[PDB]
């Protein structure tokens, strides 16, 4: 269930990304990089839960 | 026959900053206040400027993001770094805020709040209220409402301080 | 507010606000400010006879809005 | 109207008076040009203001 707060979190970042790119097209480089940096700092938490799931599923 | 463009005579162009440029911490804002094609301040360094736009009030300080504001009849405040406040009253216009550290407030009419009087506003408000009932048609009612709103804003500004 | 629904343009709204603001000025400064509103102008087209046929495309005074 | 061109006189000094022109691109096409100023790198002075 923790992934529910992770998958949604990714959508929030990308949702903001599109708006930011619309009003600053030239500065797409910084925005896209920061979006993918955060996506990894939200995927980590997703991996946190997945590890516990596997531990409690395979042990 | 190369018609000199009228803007070319005005060499004081606007300083726009590129997006990628490094940041600069600014301590003053260059304010340019204009009334009916007559400026009262020429790129004056100020600490901050308070302007009442349509959505609400805005306190512009150096480094404020680039924006366009459609002003409404209301007071306008300018606070210098020294610690002195100067208050005008505007009837409308636009305010351009630049991320480079400039703010150009071009209003149709900008007059000192002191120049305004209270009793004059009160009697004018009463006359407009009386004329509102006798409005010829819907357009007259809207016009009177506009006049009443301006007067109420002026009275509120005077009563504030 | 309600003036947009009636077709009144923004510029006319600005003119009315400025005229009202000038009317609210003190007597002394009203000598100057009131000069900045008085619409002393007309619109004319010369006709064959030479008469300057006045046009009614736009109202001149605020009361005509 | 495609454009409105105002032709008036400019007063540089006490005696140097010239003819000056103001062009007012019709809104409909001004919106279109504001589009290029917002997206393409072209028109950099009018990039922030346009945005």
């Amino acid at each position: 269930i923790a992934l529910a707060g992770v998958g949604l979190g990714i959508g929030t970042i990308f949702g903001n990304l599109l708006v930011a790119c619309a009003r600053q097209p030239n500065l797409t480089k910084m925005l896209f990089n920061y979006a993918i940096l955060g996506f990894a700092l939200t995927e980590a938490i997703g991996l946190f839960a997945l590890m516990l799931a596997f531990l409690m599923l395979f042990s | 026959h190369d018609l000199p463009e009228g803007f070319e005579f005005m060499e004081h162009k606007v300083v726009n900053k590129d997006i990628h440029a490094p940041h600069e911490n600014l301590e003053t804002l260059r304010l340019t206040l204009t009334r009916q094609d007559e400026f009262l301040l020429r790129e004056e360094p100020v600490k901050c400027v308070t302007v009442t736009g349509t959505n609400g009030e805005y306190g512009i300080y150096p480094g404020h993001a680039y924006k366009i504001v459609q002003l409404n009849p209301s007071p306008l405040t300018v606070e210098y770094t020294d610690g002195t406040t100067k208050k005008y009253f505007v009837s409308g216009g636009f305010a351009h805020i630049n991320n480079e550290g400039s703010c150009d407030v071009n209003t149709v009419e900008c007059t000192l709040l002191d120049d305004l009087d209270l009793a004059i506003a009160e009697k004018e408000l009463a006359a407009q209220q009386a004329a509102l009932g006798s409005a010829k048609d819907d357009k007259a009612k809207s016009v009177v409402e506009i006049r009443i709103s301006v007067i109420e804003a002026v009275i509120a500004a005077l009563k504030h301080h | 507010s309600s003036w947009r629904d009636h077709g009144i343009s923004y510029l006319k709204y600005l003119n009315v606000c400025t005229e009202t603001l000038h009317s609210t000025v003190k007597e002394s400064r009203r000598a100057k400010y009131e000069r900045w509103s008085k619409p002393c102008y007309t619109a004319q087209r010369p006709d064959g006879a030479g008469g300057q046929e006045t046009i009614d495309k736009v109202p001149i005074h605020t009361k005509d809005y | 109207a495609d454009r409105y061109q105002v032709i008036f006189n400019r007063f540089v000094s006490a005696g140097v008076q010239r003819n000056a022109v103001y062009n007012i691109p019709s809104y409909e096409k001004w919106k279109e040009d504001l589009a290029d100023a917002a997206s393409s790198d072209n028109q950099k002075n009018r990039y922030l203001f346009a945005n």
